[PDB]
DNA sequence: GCAGACACTACGAGTACATA
DNA sequence: TTTTTATGTACTCGTAGTGTCTGC
């Protein structure tokens, strides 16, 4: 900055007076901020009983069923919808829903699997080798880890890992720390 | 008093309101918008409702009306990022020797394949915002980027309070009767026009195009108020055959509705879902749900139908 | 070793062919397709010196492509295999040439039972009329004492009725009528020159390409009709 | 003789399209607010739909622009893509016509999910062309039309008539099946059969008409077409007798000679058990019968499925 | 007369009709296809059936020769939208020369992700109706959207009347003993012939396909007779089990009777009708029907015949 | 006997590689060895309820007898865009030796693969003078009946008693064989026999259990006792936690139809009489309402909870 | 009968008007654009020896383009169009008359109600200024005793008031006022000088340019004024 | 007369929907 | 108070690669 004035501008006029379209970009990128949900707001007048219209909101079976099964005074209402209920529509869904569950404040955090990605990306590749089912493949794995073999095995198979198939084990971009994992596997 | 388009031979877009005057809104709103040309500039407004014709575009035009701006009307699905790019900076960038605030009117902006577009848009708003303002106007309110709602006033349509309601049919009621004296629709009874309003509320442009519907032969007496008052589609026989348990009935009925099952089920189950039990409602949606469920399933859709017609017929409790 | 940038240029057309290949000992390549419609084969001019399976071809030459093409390549001391350049070092995991489709043997292909040749241009003419065409099988046959190449859009021409083009490749001589149907789908070759050699004896048969570079032999289509 | 004739066509349903309003058959309330727009000489945004098939929307939308004399482009739905409308739709909206014509745009079948951001970019061209141009929707499914485009224009339910409007509407349906028969050599030997393929495929005229194309193969419409049309696959007395004796084995027995036809054995037997059985066991007899329709797709064996059925039926049925 | 494809090694696909008259049809339908070959235009066809084998792609291509038709054959599961923006509309729109009629078999065309390609067939049909008709052939029915069924001659195969079967069942015996003929089997007892028919129909297909299985030596003796009857034996170990109520022999019987539920379940109705008192009859009847009924929706076979003897050797009383 | 020296696995390792190797019934490997014979192969559909019997062994000796150039396909990997690319390509290209060209799917019952079979129904006959398709499977009501219209459905197994004690001596002897040739010694050739008598006739089972046992050297009590694929969920059973059961559901929500049958086998066992006859119901009536349900995960989390609550374990 | 590239280029222009063309036996080719926006005319050296609809004219540009360009164009056997080169032959499919938009009759266009000329460079500067400016309408009026063409950017000037670009043609003798507003994106026409006549009758109307080869009529806006 | 400009296509990302 | 099932199909947007013609 020769002009050693100036009460100078902000990184977005910068970018746009100077018609430079990757500071646009870059800047524009700035605002990414990204994952906006409001279904927790159904899922309470299902269990609260309050007052809800979805003739405005977005519904969706899917999630609310989800919701709902976390809980086991709820799953009679879902098991139903589940089975009956796919042909009905969303206002139907939500109606059945508020009438059958049973009132109670029960929000709590959803039950999920924690997997040992490397134990993920064994299976997968043992069930890409000998071209099985996944069942399979771990019954494969746990013989090769009862013989010894399993080291051997992941050796001929380390070619194998292509970086296609680490987005099939996880998103995770610490993925990168598995490939060397497997780029040392022995 | 009243705005009128000749150039216009639709009637809704006939008599479009030119000012925030005109507009019948929430009370509320009205003096926010009032406020807003008062005070003779215009922030970054987004004006959103799902519910359509509310006013959002004719109050968007209304404001750039009122505060005299330099307005480029836009349509939100073609403002893709090259339009920010290109005709929004080129206008934000002209200079005005004339005073005139520059507003950019975005209509109906709610497409998500533009979120890119929206967030270079945001990012416009920060260099090019003592230049000119934006009015986005949007059904989705999803659909604009968290940092759009953020920036802008956010202006919810169609949420009126019970009194602010009856206001709004009123002023309905009497802005149809000027629009009938100046189209030279007579009308012999007004409760044609209270049931225009009421049953196409909020959504002011299909109330419109129903007075121009319903007003074919220029005159609003008795008959069109029994025409308006009337359901085309109503399933009454339906309902009166299982709210008596009438067998013989519900047999000869079946394979009335048997043709358009889908929507018959759906519309049927509409119907119950008010005059029923909570249980009732319960039974009701497991009930069809089922019958639906075994659709393409059962052999004789006739007689399938005739199977939910006991069904419901057995087990419903009416209020 | 390095890889000419030749050499790397028909592997790009061997990646075409099969996702992975394996590299033997000798001046000499090879390739097949994993349903076996193709096979390729190559005289190259690098010597290869050490057996190594490729699984990913595609990724290991886009780390070819990036640091410079006097890249020395072997393989690493603790098995993988290496590519240092003045500036950089990249190591790539050797796979197990089990987990690659090679094909095995060299298929000596047998004397033909038909010649004919092809020019670099004729091949292009016609591969731009096919896809102006939508054409996507082709057919070598004996027309009025010349060999012809006539293009067929199988889709909307089940029966190979309507020809929508029609090459012609000089004179036959012979004395025997056949129509060889091939898909233009398993031709994987690079623009050139091409010697063809069509084989056929009862059910089984086979058309050679020999070009300026490789030899692309490919299956024949199911219906294809000889007389030899 | 007021009947338009494509002679292009061959398929009779294409053949006999209605060219006008008046030729078309429709509710009395539709024909009125049809002839109304026509009368008007302008034509606002228009949106016909009905779930059934075959009612007259496309039908109409062409006589529409027919009877006003619109310049219109009839455009598939499934075409109409964004790109589409930015373009030529555009184009013709904005340009005038060069006979002083209104131009219409006729979008048949626009109810597709993957339009609805083409059918988003519509709302704002809806309303910056209606002064030069106006834009007829044809739909199945109403709901494959966003809720802003319903708003923008009248919607008309074709298939919702009352029941003089029925009446009235097979009977003009079998005076123009009549005529075309005439006009295309199938001799008329009983009108039953006419009358029973009009109320058997109402509101479906095209089905109507296909239908009557179908059973005319021998180029007369007999008795035995009319057993055709009305499926009369004979009588039902072996079992009907075998239930009212409880006789189970008989039961056994008889499954697997209806259960090749299975759909028309269970009307058949529904509606015949009707009549014969007391109240109570009416309401029981739908309950068995539906359930054992209900679940026919399923059951791996039809025959023990009929056997299943005819045991309950002769266990809970009161024979009066 | 009889027609053969001798690039052909499968027997069913060898033998293919090639005319209508070849084919072994109803006779009302047979006579529909004669008089629209006659007439020399096909209309729009939906040819359908849930049964398999009966005709459909074999009388499509019929139509299409007798007519002497410009056809395009087409895997409908690869009919997809583009597919008919771009091949279909090509061939629909290129001319007839020759004044040979345009025709589109759609065989197999009952995926639901075609759904939205059927939708956008609904105008095609329309536009290209002068020229181009297409043939649909589908096993469910409920695949083919309602305005495709709108638009075409639906015809329903393998539901034919008790003098059709008849007529059917002598022409397919007739016919198999031609292709035993040309393929050099040796009929020692028609019975065998006349079984196979008996058994199989109305699929056609499996008919000559069995016909292939059962002719390994190159002759049908009477001893073939008895293995084509399917009668798979008896079924007392699983009687004797439920009686016992021995739960393991149960489970190891599941996986036996496994094999072809439906003749299991028609056979233990049959044989258990005899050894249970008469006061379990309705029970027994109720629980094999329900364990019929809903088999079309068991993921697991062999757990649902574990799921029906558990059942029966709870609840059965026996004698 | 046929071995494979660059496999690790003993049943990849050791697999019949013609019909006579394999140990089946005497009926069965005559129709086998006939329809070899015949020179060539038509579509066939090998079904096996009880597994272990050899259906894709079955197929692979089928392929390798009548000489075909075979393409094995697992019917999980048998997506519809497979089918589309290099499916097609292989069964309408002809092979360089005029081979019959074959695809093997195996177990093509096992996920979504509807749109498949719907895909491949036509494609069975567009190409039927070329290819021919072997589907395996263990429960032929997950073929579509288009496809057992298509192909010659051959059911296994069911030996007679000469039968039986036939194929035991022939596992016995091809296990000694095994065990020869692995270096694996055998202290008791009662135990041979008690194993293969223990897991017939499922033959796989026994290989696997002799090559979890191989590390030792010798055989001696590999029928054990103690020392599952299930035990995640039988342990969360009998604890009763409902959350870990909802948290489990969508891992076995993958292939229902095996989980909930081997989950009926685990719990037959581990529990009271008259609870097994109470698991068999609910388990029963879940399977028998899978086909209606739309979300997998909800239906086994909800069986789940009735197990988990009705169960009195010993 | 052979296409020389003058015809090719105005059958390319012609291309840019209607996907489709319908050209029968003669030297006088046609087309309209599907939405009625459009039409063009034209008469050419090489003689049209048979009456045939193509459905896709830019493709059979670009396989003419594919070929030697003294390529023979004739009427198949079979009846479709064949392209005979040298050692190849292109079948192109001819279209079912039915199934392309094309004016039935030539549109003979009324008695003008104004009359200008345009000079070929004058009309090389509006497009090349309207690529600069992005303008995308013009307003043909009058201006003070002469005949102006206003170029306005609808996009960002909706009303057409701020006046982007302005060209002086001729003068105006008349006593008429008009202004015919042209969207830019109907100017589908190839360079060259043209006879402007106007036509405005109340509600009707449309442009003529006259070249010495081609006619294009275009369709003005809907909001254009006059008082004729 | 050849860089540059103009247009066209191929592909990744994001969204949406039906059915299981 | 928390928050996403697999497969197949369809659409739109942005951009980068690519081919091809042309202006001082
Ligand atoms: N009949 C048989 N004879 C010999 N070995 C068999 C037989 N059946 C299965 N096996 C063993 O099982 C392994 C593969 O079994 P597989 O064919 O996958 O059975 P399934 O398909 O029923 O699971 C092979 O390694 C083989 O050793
Ligand atoms: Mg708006
Ligand atoms: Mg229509
Ligand atoms: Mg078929
Ligand atoms: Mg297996």
């Amino acid at each position: 900055s020769l002009f050693k004035d100036d009460i100078q501008l902000n990184e977005h006029q910068v970018a746009w007076y100077s018609k430079d379209w990757t500071a646009v970009q870059s800047a524009a990128d700035s605002f990414k901020e990204k994952a906006e949900n409001e279904f927790f707001e159904i899922i309470g007048a299902i269990n609260n009983k309050t007052k809800c219209s979805i003739a405005q909101k977005d519904y969706s079976k899917f999630m609310v069923e989800n919701a709902l099964s976390q809980f086991p005074e709820c799953m009679p209402a879902v098991y139903a919808m589940n089975l009956i209920g796919s042909g009905l529509s969303d206002e139907a869904h939500f109606n059945y829903l508020m009438a059958a569950v049973p009132r109670g404040k029960r929000y709590g955090k959803w039950a999920k699997l924690v997997e040992d990605s490397t134990e993920v990306l064994i299976i997968k590749l043992l069930a890409k080798r000998y071209q099985v089912n996944t069942n399979d493949a771990i019954n494969y794995k746990s013989i090769l880890t009862k013989n010894g073999k399993l080291p051997l095995v992941l050796k001929e198979l380390k070619g194998l890992v292509t970086d296609d198939f680490l987005k099939e084990v996880t998103k995770n971009v610490k993925e990168q720390k598995q490939l060397k994992k497997l780029a040392l596997e022995w | 008093m009243i705005t009128v388009n000749e150039k216009e031979h639709i009637l809704e877009q006939k008599y479009r309101p030119s000012t925030i005057d005109e507009c019948i809104l929430p009370a509320f709103d009205k003096e926010t918008f009032k406020s807003i040309t008062s005070k003779g500039k215009i922030p970054h407004i987004i004006l959103h409702s799902p519910s359509p014709g509310t006013g959002k575009t004719t109050v968007a035009k209304a404001l750039c009306h009122d505060v005299n701006a330099d307005m480029m009307f836009v349509n939100g699905s073609d403002c893709k990022i090259d339009f920010v790019r290109g005709p929004l900076t080129n206008f934000a960038s002209a200079a005005s020797f004339d005073g005139r605030q520059k507003v950019i009117v975005i209509d109906e902006f709610d497409r998500s394949g533009l979120a890119e577009s929206q967030r270079h848009l945001r990012s416009f708003m920060e260099a090019y915002s003592s230049n000119c303002s934006i009015i986005i106007t949007a059904n989705n309110i999803d659909g604009i980027i968290k940092p759009l709602q953020s920036r802008c006033r956010v202006i919810t349509f169609g949420q009126p309070t019970d009194e602010d309601k009856i206001e709004m049919m009123k002023q309905m009621i009497r802005r149809l009767t000027e629009i009938c004296k100046h189209e030279g629709i007579a009308i012999a009874d007004m409760k044609v026009v209270a049931a225009l309003v009421k049953k196409n509320f909020p959504d002011f442009r299909k109330t419109i195009g129903e007075l121009d519907s319903y007003s074919s032969k220029g005159v609003l007496d008795a008959g069109i108020l029994s025409l308006v008052t009337n359901d085309r589609g109503a399933i009454d026989d339906v309902l009166e055959s299982l709210k008596n348990k009438d067998v013989k009935q519900l047999r000869a009925l079946a394979p009335k509705y048997a043709a358009d099952y889908s929507w018959f089920v759906g519309k049927l189950a509409e119907e119950i879902y008010s005059r029923v039990t909570p249980q009732s409602i319960i039974r009701m949606y497991e009930i069809v749900g089922e019958n639906n469920q075994y659709h393409g399933i059962a052999a004789n859709t006739e007689l399938h139908l005739a199977y939910l017609f006991i069904q419901l017929a057995c087990e419903m409790q009416w209020k | 070793m390095k890889l000419s940038k030749d050499t790397t240029a028909l592997l790009k057309n061997f990646a075409t062919i099969n996702s992975g290949i394996m590299l033997k000992s000798g001046q000499f390549i090879m390739t097949r397709a994993v349903n076996g419609t193709t096979y390729a084969e190559a005289n190259i001019s690098d010597v290869i010196d050490f057996d190594v399976a490729i699984y990913d071809l595609n990724g290991f030459l886009g780390i070819l492509s990036l640091v410079n093409d006097d890249a020395e390549i072997s393989q690493s001391e603790d098995g993988n295999i290496k590519i240092a350049d003045a500036r950089s070092t990249i190591f790539w995991p050797a796979a197990d040439p089990s987990t690659v489709v090679a094909p095995n043997k060299p298929i000596p292909f047998p004397v033909a039972s038909a010649v004919t040749e092809i020019k670099a241009e004729d091949l292009q003419q016609l591969l731009r009329v096919s896809r102006g065409l939508q054409i996507d099988t082709i057919a070598i046959t004996v027309k009025e004492g010349k060999i012809v190449i006539n293009g067929f859009n199988k889709v909307e021409d089940s029966a190979l009725t309507r020809v929508k083009y029609s090459l012609t490749l000089g004179d036959y001589d012979g004395e025997n009528t056949f129509n060889f149907i091939i898909n233009m789908a398993n031709m994987k070759m690079q623009p050139g020159n091409y010697k063809l050699l069509l084989w056929a004896k009862g059910k089984q048969g086979a058309a050679k390409f020999e070009g300026e570079h490789a030899n692309y032999v490919v299956a024949l289509e199911a219906d294809s009709t000889h007389d030899f």
